[PDB]
């Protein structure tokens, strides 16, 4: 029965849930990762004595919070939870397939501890830039096991990429077009179109590195004819895709969650907002070699990559234009959601523009590798898309699991991480416009203050992540269940009760006749 | 048929909350503390 | 989300006692390790 | 004649920002002119300055690889 | 045409024997010069690690008269 | 309007077309078969026919 | 009771075992290239066989013996079918564009020439001719199968069918042939590694296709697919071009031009 | 040559077998279809079928809208879309 | 050979779908668990021996 | 060559670099301009006391909302293309200076004429010199003249290294197979720092690269008494 239920899942609710269970395991794993890497640069020295399982560290760091923190979290369990629940659907498409996914998510965990497990270890970084991940400097078992980890993920993604983009298209009640559904039901749409357009070059090239690494070949060896700014390209062409991956379902929650409580029925500018995600969606695949202005690209290239990448700027511009005109003249209430929302919408806009910034490849040429990059990323990531997810979870826990956290813990909890984050990542600007680059264990003693600062800031938001299991252990150490939903009748997914039943929408919605 | 409800649609144990707070900290702990004994076992072989 | 009273109370002792475990439980294996880190060197 | 020398002057041919091919077409032009006189039995070192501007251009270990290759019989440029 | 009779004509006079008169010209075809001489270029013939079946040196499908090793050939 | 219509409409339905078909079909079958035979039977005896070996004594 | 017309399924155990059967593959990649071991690969490769079996043995098992395939259970059938194969167009467009950007730009060691000097190319007329002949006939083959399952003549598609995987297997026998007798290997250069590996990639993508096109046919012979829906020849036509359109992509890029 | 790949009126069996017999009838129970019978007056209510006392009924109720509003709608007398104008009554007899 | 299967596919009993045939049903699914598991201890023990140095 | 406290860019000793910091305060001034709108903004409208759900009108604003970030972005533009254009002008080389990088350490080779080559290794902390610094110290300077157009074409051995000084606004990544051109003029003569600006392994923070740029004269007092 519990394995019937919990391991041989066919539904997408329950299949939500273990992908929330999973990424908060995730979470707290990269979470102790983060305070490793921030806890010897505190103070300057070798602490774990060489810097090769500092860079161990930093890779384990990257990948579990990139691929086993937010993708799950966001694509998989915020999907299975909401997408069906939104659209009127009973199910996914292909449920066993989104299953497989899900299950094969704890392989590729495994597989990326174990990798961190034998002693050459995978310290190269969350880019793989070979021979660095070569069979000479990386000579041992550990990145194969991350690549293969990498493959994991990276079919799971596609999996679930397939059942999302089905399930949206097919899935729909007859009468609703595709100009009718809700804001995150066409992030994941656009979301799940650039995974299956992005990971087959992503599998291929690390499966050429593989095939580089084992079975003698020279994609990648320049003494055989190879070019490693081959992988470079094929890597970014994935990555930058990856990127708006990570950055889009958060776009389409902080949508719902500003629209919701403030009152409005309807966003401002629905088709905008729909042409500004198609738009990132569209000029995301011609913009990668904005990560290649310091490998040695012809000039007009480099000028027509920092053109296309204007040309992406402008998108998201509307896209917070039109969010600060949803807002307008609404009813606030001030939920903990709001506070996460509104943190977003400030902190994603300065390391976007810090990353505009960046885009200039005259500016990039000095401004590479440094704690600038670091800056922008650990900004729109690092707070953008983890406010979004904590904007999502606080909102739909009582949806998710009946029980509501207490609003005066969970805006505690925004406040200690709001100091923890910003006193974390706001010197590392200087630090990075000093020229102080990036992995590096130990630093010279002028970058040491900042520094300093932004380790302990670290620990600040060490302790808001142990309010977060304090607060979800007081829903449980409560019980207190909900009297009602405000704003019912524009989502459906408040509709069929929190938490909603085993088998939703037995008979299915009905659709206006027109 | 299968069991639905509040705290019924989670593969833990939810009724005792003591066990729950037992349970969530050595998971959650366990999860921070496995990347500690990765470096201090790389530590160790090296 | 408007929501109904607790089914079951908490007070101050058990909230206490269990942030105070919370605490406890996450940073003593980490400072077991942190606290001491010349013996895993082998120095 | 060009020389009084000293120091490689910027290629119209390779004005861009690698430059292995500068030094790669400048060894083998090199080798073109080496059997060209030797061909026509002129003096080789009319195009004298062609090992001095692959010596300022391209670095050690690459020009020692390719002169040991030519020291077997193995480098697959077309000399 | 609505008519699946076009394309079984279009199999039995295109299709099949066109690959009956290749299959006929490639026999014509099938001679095999003598190999080639052994010189070893750096950028082929490499070995970065010691292959996973077997010897270590021999591919998946080598065949010893035209496939060398990096010693040679072999008789 | 379909191919085997047509085909048998043009080419097949009336006996004078049907005999033009069979002779031009007859002289075309012709070249394509000796050469085909020809090639047969030279790969066979590679080396052993006099024209290979003509070359040799001019 | 469902009112509505999709598909709802039975808690089935092979997602969880075909995900641990992956990670018994990859593991087992992974000891018998650093550690010589066969045992756990074999082992993996055994489980997902017969995982891969029995998960379509049930699909099966709904489509054609419950009938719980709708109609917008086949255009979500489709749909997802043409995601995967797009998915493996835009895979095997990376292996492309890796191919054209080793070979537009040769580097210094090759001599710049394409192909580069000490390897021998097999010129294309004879023998990969030959594969675009037998990949276009089967082709031609299928959509007279395809047409045939409109009309509704048995034998006829059976034949079709048969000539089908005849020379699929035709294909790859001799496809195998032609990798018993080329002057390189995949450690002969970058030419030689980008060859091999799309070749490859290709062969390994027409062997899951001659296998697909076996279940289809042996379902057939079951008589399993009746005149609209068929969606296992569907698919495994949708394949079959697909790695047509690739072979004629692979004998342009790498065979005629640029050799 | 033959027969052999049958008509699917006699290989259709379950929800593929009672979906065809009732489309070819022209009746969907399965909601493949859009219904019909708009009307939104107070006597002549949009009528929507039902197997429980219970359904889900949105309302695209002005053209070209982003948001359906999603309510409840249970038996008894029909109460329109709490925005619009549009009424819904449900009838539970439709297995 | 369809109809009498079709037929005998609708048992209406509840019995899971991998299970509808019965005891080979039950013996293959047998035997495509416990070597499934088997060989995922077998693959943590493999792990753990490579995590050791020699 | 950093101090304590420092919040912007290293100070200038390059052409191409002041303008870089002047196009860097330009777009300074955009990020504050348009950081400071969208904050007082979130400031103000989150502090009002009515309010407004009504279906309202979209198609009013989006004419100055698509012209109006494309005015900003190409102003952000043109300076843009007008430097990096500048960088890659015709080049006067009076000087050539190849660098490779070998595994955790530089070589630098200046072999225009008179051939000669060094290793650049790291003075470890408890080797230093009293007074100087940690992690920016190396025993075989890289010496340069000033006033004049120079090219470094830059190598490595196996791993991706990455020539970069900050001060001198030069960063180019070092590649098998692959030498790159980048140009550089000085000023003012001195010692410059910088360091390695892609991971190259196990002792990936302990490389630094040290320009120490003088006239010319000793020049030929240095390279004529160095082999
Ligand atoms: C059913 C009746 C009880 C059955 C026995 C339950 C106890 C043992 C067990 O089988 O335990 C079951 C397992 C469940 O694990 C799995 O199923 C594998 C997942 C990978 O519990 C764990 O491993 C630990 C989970 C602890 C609680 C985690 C709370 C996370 C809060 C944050 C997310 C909220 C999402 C809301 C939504
Ligand atoms: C979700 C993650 C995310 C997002 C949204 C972005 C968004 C952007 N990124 Fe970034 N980026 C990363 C994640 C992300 N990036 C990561 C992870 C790396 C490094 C990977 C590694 O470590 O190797 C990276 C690296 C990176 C670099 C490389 C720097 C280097 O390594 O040397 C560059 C430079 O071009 C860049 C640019 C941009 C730009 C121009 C945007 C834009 O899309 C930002 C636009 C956002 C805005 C909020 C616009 C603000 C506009 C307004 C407020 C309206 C007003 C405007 C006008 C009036 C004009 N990114
Ligand atoms: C997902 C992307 C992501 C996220 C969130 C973070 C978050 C953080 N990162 Fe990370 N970082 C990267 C991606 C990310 N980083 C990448 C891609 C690199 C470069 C890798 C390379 O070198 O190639 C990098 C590099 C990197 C370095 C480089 C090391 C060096 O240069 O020497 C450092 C150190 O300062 C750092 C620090 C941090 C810190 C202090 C946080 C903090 O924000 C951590 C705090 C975050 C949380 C606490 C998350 C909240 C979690 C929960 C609440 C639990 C989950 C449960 C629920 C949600 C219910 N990061
Ligand atoms: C010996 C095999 C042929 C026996 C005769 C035969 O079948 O003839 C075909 C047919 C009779 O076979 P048939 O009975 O199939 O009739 C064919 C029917 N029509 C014409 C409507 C298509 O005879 C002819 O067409 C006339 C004989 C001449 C054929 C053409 C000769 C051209 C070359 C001249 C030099
Ligand atoms: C991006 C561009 C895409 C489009 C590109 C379009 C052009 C591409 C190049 C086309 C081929 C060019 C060369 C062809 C001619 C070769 C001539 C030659 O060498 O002849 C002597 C050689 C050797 O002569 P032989 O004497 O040994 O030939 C045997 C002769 N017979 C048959 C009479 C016994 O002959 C050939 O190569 C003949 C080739 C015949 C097969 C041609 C294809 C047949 C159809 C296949 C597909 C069927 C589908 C159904
Ligand atoms: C590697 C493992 C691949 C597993 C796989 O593709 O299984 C077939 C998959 C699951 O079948 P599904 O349609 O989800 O069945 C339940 C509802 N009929 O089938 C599908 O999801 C439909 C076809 C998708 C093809 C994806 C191929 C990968
Ligand atoms: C210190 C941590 C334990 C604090 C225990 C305590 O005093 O609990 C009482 C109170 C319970 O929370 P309460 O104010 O009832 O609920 C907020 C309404 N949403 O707790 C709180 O409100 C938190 C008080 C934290 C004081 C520091
Ligand atoms: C690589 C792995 C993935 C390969 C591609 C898989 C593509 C699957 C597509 C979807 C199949 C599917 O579910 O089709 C629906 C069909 C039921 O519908 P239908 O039969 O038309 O209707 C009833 C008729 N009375 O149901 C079926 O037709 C079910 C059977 C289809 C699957 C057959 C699987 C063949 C696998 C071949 C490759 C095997 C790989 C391992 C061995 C080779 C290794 C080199
Ligand atoms: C929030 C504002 C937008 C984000 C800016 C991030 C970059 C940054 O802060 O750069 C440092 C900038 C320039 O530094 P600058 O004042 O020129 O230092 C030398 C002379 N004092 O200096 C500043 O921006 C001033 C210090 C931070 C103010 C906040
Ligand atoms: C003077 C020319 C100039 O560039 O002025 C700066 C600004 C208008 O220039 P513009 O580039 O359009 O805007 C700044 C972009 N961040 O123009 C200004 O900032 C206006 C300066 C004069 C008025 C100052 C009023 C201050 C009131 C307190
Ligand atoms: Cu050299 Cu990092
Ligand atoms: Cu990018
Ligand atoms: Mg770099
Ligand atoms: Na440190
Ligand atoms: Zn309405």
């Amino acid at each position: 029965m519990f394995i019937n239920r919990w391991l041989f899942s066919t539904n997408h609710k329950d299949i939500g849930t273990l992908y929330l269970l999973f990424g908060a395991w995730a979470g707290m794993v990269g979470t102790a990762l983060s305070i490793l890497i921030r806890a010897e640069l505190g103070q300057p020295g070798a602490l774990l004595g060489d810097d090769q399982i500092y860079n161990v560290i930093v890779t384990a760091h990257a990948f579990v919070m990139i691929f086993f923190m937010v993708m799950p979290m966001m694509i998989g369990g915020f999907g299975n939870w909401l997408v069906p629940l939104m659209i009127g659907a009973p199910d996914m498409a292909f449920p066993r397939m989104n299953n497989m996914s899900f299950w094969l998510l704890p392989p590729s965990f495994l597989l990326l501890l174990a990798s961190s497990m034998v002693e050459a270890g995978a310290g190269t970084g969350w880019t793989v830039y070979p021979p660095l991940a070569g069979n000479l400097a990386h000579a041992g078992a550990s990145v194969d096991l991350t690549i293969f980890s990498l493959h994991l993920a990276g079919v799971s993604s596609i999996l679930g990429a397939i059942n999302f983009i089905t399930t949206i298209i097919n899935m729909k009640p007859p009468a609703m077009t595709q100009y009718q559904t809700p804001l995150f039901v066409w992030s994941v749409l656009i979301t799940a179109v650039l995974l299956l357009l992005s990971l087959p070059v992503l599998a291929a090239g690390i499966t050429m590195l593989l095939t580089d690494r084992n079975l003698n070949t020279t994609f990648f060896d320049p003494a055989g004819g190879g070019d490693p700014i081959l992988y470079q390209h094929l890597f970014w062409f994935f990555g930058h895709p990856e990127v708006y991956i990570l950055i889009l379902p958060g776009f389409g929650i902080i949508s719902h969650v500003v629209t919701y409580y403030s009152g409005k029925k309807e966003p401002f500018g629905y088709m905008g907002m729909v042409w500004a995600m198609m738009s990132i969606g569209f000029l995301g695949f011609i913009v990668w070699a904005h990560h290649m202005f310091t490998v040695g690209l012809d000039v007009d290239t480099r000028a027509y990559f920092t053109s296309a990448t204007m040309i992406i700027a402008i998108p998201t511009g509307v896209k917070v234009f039109s969010w600060l005109a949803t807002l307008h003249g609404g009813n606030i209430k001030w939920s903990p959601a709001m506070l996460w929302a509104l943190g977003f919408i400030f902190l994603f806009t300065v390391g976007g523009l810090t990353g505009i910034v960046l885009s200039n490849s005259s500016l990039d040429i000095v401004l590479h590798d440094t704690y600038y990059v670091v800056a922008h990323f650990h900004y729109v990531l690092s707070m953008g898309a983890v406010f979004a997810i904590m904007a999502g979870f606080v909102h739909w826990f009582p949806l998710f699991s009946g029980f509501t956290l207490d609003d005066t813990w969970a805006k505690a909890h925004f406040a200690i991480m709001f100091v923890g984050v910003n006193m974390t990542f706001f010197p590392q600007h200087f630090l990075g416009l000093s020229g102080m680059p990036r992995r590096y264990s130990d630093y010279p003693d002028a970058y040491t203050t900042w520094n300093t600062v932004s380790s302990m800031g670290s620990f600040i938001s060490l302790t808001a992540v142990l309010i977060m299991i304090f607060m979800i252990w007081e829903a449980f150490a409560s019980k207190r269940e909900v009297m009602s939903v405000s704003y019912a009748s524009t989502n459906l997914e408040w509709l069929h009760g929190c938490p909603p039943p085993y088998h939703t929408f037995e008979e299915p919605t009905y659709v206006k006749v027109k | 048929h299968y069991e639905e409800g509040p705290g019924k649609n989670l593969p833990f144990s939810v009724e005792n909350k003591w066990r729950l707070l037992a349970m969530m900290t050595v998971y959650f702990g366990s999860g921070f503390a496995a990347p500690f004994f990765i470096v201090r076992h790389q530590l160790l072989k090296k | 989300v408007s929501a109904k009273p607790a089914k079951t109370p908490t007070s101050a002792v058990e909230q206490a006692v269990g942030i105070s475990a919370i605490v406890v439980g996450f940073m003593v294996p980490a400072g077991w390790v942190l606290a001491h880190l010349e013996s895993y060197k082998k120095s | 004649k060009i020389k009084n020398y000293k120091t490689a002057p910027f290629d119209s041919r390779f004005p861009n920002q690698n430059q292995t091919k500068n030094c790669w077409q400048n060894y083998l032009d090199f080798h073109r002119c080496e059997k060209a006189m030797t061909a026509k039995g002129g003096d080789v070192s009319v195009c004298e300055w062609y090992r001095r501007v692959y010596k300022s251009l391209c670095p050690v270990s690459w020009v020692s690889a390719w002169d040991d290759r030519i020291a077997e019989g193995t480098f697959p440029g077309k000399i | 045409g609505a008519g699946a009779n076009t394309w079984r004509l279009l199999t039995f006079v295109l299709a099949l024997p066109g690959v009956a008169l290749c299959s006929l010209n490639c026999w014509m075809h099938a001679g095999h010069h003598e190999r080639p001489e052994f010189i070893p270029y750096h950028h082929l013939r490499i070995r970065t690690k010691p292959f996973a079946w077997g010897d270590g040196n021999h591919t998946l499908f080598h065949n010893p008269h035209v496939n060398p090793l990096p010693t040679g050939y072999e008789h | 309007p379909t191919i085997p219509s047509r085909l048998y409409s043009l080419l097949f339905r009336r006996t004078s077309t049907f005999a033009l078909t069979i002779a031009v079909g007859a002289l075309f079958f012709e070249r394509a078969f000796d050469q085909g035979a020809d090639a047969i039977y030279e790969h066979i005896n590679e080396g052993k026919l006099w024209k290979h070996i003509k070359h040799k004594y001019e | 009771h469902q009112t509505h017309a999709y598909h709802m399924v039975n808690p089935s155990p092979w997602p969880l075992t075909g995900a641990f059967s992956a990670l018994l593959l990859t593991s087992g990649l992974v000891m018998w290239f650093h550690y010589n071991s066969i045992t756990l690969l074999t082992l993996g490769l055994l489980t997902n066989i017969l995982t891969m079996y029995q998960w379509w043995r049930d699909v099966i098992r709904e489509g054609t013996y419950q009938g719980h395939h709708t109609p917008i259970v086949q255009k979500g059938l489709r749909y997802g079918m043409i995601l995967f194969i797009v998915s493996e167009v835009f895979f095997f467009a990376g292996f492309f564009w890796a191919f054209y950007h080793s070979s537009l730009v040769p580097t210094h060691d090759l001599g710049g020439c394409w192909p580069p000097t000490g390897i021998s190319p097999l010129n294309p007329l004879e023998v990969p001719l030959l594969n675009t002949s037998v990949l276009l006939a089967s082709g031609v083959s299928i959509t007279w199968a395809h047409h045939s399952l409109m009309e509704g003549k048995r034998n006829h598609m059976n034949q079709a069918l048969l000539i089908t995987i005849m020379l699929g297997l035709y294909f790859t026998i001799l496809q195998a042939s032609e990798y018993f007798e080329t002057s390189f290997s995949i450690s002969d250069g970058i030419y030689g590694s980008t060859f091999f590996m799309a070749t490859g990639f290709h062969g390994l993508h027409v062997i899951i296709g001659s296998t697909f096109l076996i279940v289809c046919l042996l379902r057939q012979l079951k008589f399993h697919f009746t005149s609209k829906h068929h969606f296992g020849f569907e698919a495994a036509a949708w394949y079959w071009h697909f790695v047509d359109v690739v072979w004629l992509f692979l004998y342009v890029s790498i065979y005629w031009w640029g050799s | 040559s033959g027969g052999g790949v049958p008509t699917d009126e006699e290989q259709a069996t379950g929800l593929e077998r009672e979906i065809m017999i009732a489309a070819q009838k022209g009746l969907d129970p399965y909601n493949m279809l859009p219904p019909k019978a708009a009307s939104g007056t107070k006597e002549d209510p949009n009528l929507v079928p039902s197997i429980s006392n219970k359904r889900i009924v949105g309302c695209i109720c002005e053209e070209d809208n982003c948001t359906v509003i999603w309510f409840w709608l249970h038996k008894g007398e029909s109460q329109r879309c709490p925005n619009c104008g549009t009424h819904y009554k449900l009838v539970p007899h439709q297995m | 050979k369809v109809p009498e299967l079709q037929k005998f596919f609708q048992k209406a009993d509840g019995v899971p779908i991998h299970l509808k045939r019965g005891l080979p049903d039950q013996m293959l699914y047998r035997t495509t668990m416990a070597l499934t598991l088997g060989g995922t201890i077998y693959c943590l023990i493999a792990l753990y021996m490579a995590s050791q140095p020699r | 060559m950093a101090y304590p406290f420092q919040l912007g860019l290293q100070d200038a000793t390059s052409p191409i670099m002041e303008e870089l910091m002047n196009f860097h305060d330009h777009t300074l001034m955009i990020v504050f301009l348009i950081s400071s709108l969208v904050l007082y903004i979130i400031s103000l409208m989150l502090t009002t006391k009515l309010t407004h759900t009504s279906t309202m009108d979209a198609q009013e604003v989006e004419t100055i909302w698509t012209i109006l970030p494309a005015v900003i972005l190409i102003m952000i533009a043109l300076p843009s293309l007008r430097i990096l254009y500048m960088m890659d002008e015709i080049n006067n080389p009076v000087l050539t200076v190849k660098t490779m990088g070998h595994q955790w350490y530089w070589s630098y080779e200046y072999t225009d004429y008179e051939d000669l080559c060094f290793d650049s290794y790291m003075i470890p902390t408890n080797d230093l010199k009293p007074g100087e610094l940690r992690l920016l110290e190396v025993d075989n300077r890289v010496v340069l003249p000033m006033e004049l157009p120079i090219r470094m074409l830059i190598s490595s051995e196996d791993v991706l290294h990455s020539w970069a000084v900050p001060s001198l606004g030069l960063k180019t990544d070092a590649i098998p197979g692959r030498l790159n051109q980048a140009t550089v003029t000085s000023n003012r003569p001195g010692l410059f720092y910088g360091q390695c600006s892609e991971i190259c392994g196990s002792n990936h923070s302990f490389m630094p690269i040290v320009l120490e740029m003088v006239p010319l004269k000793y020049f030929e007092n240095w390279s004529a008494s160095m082999i």
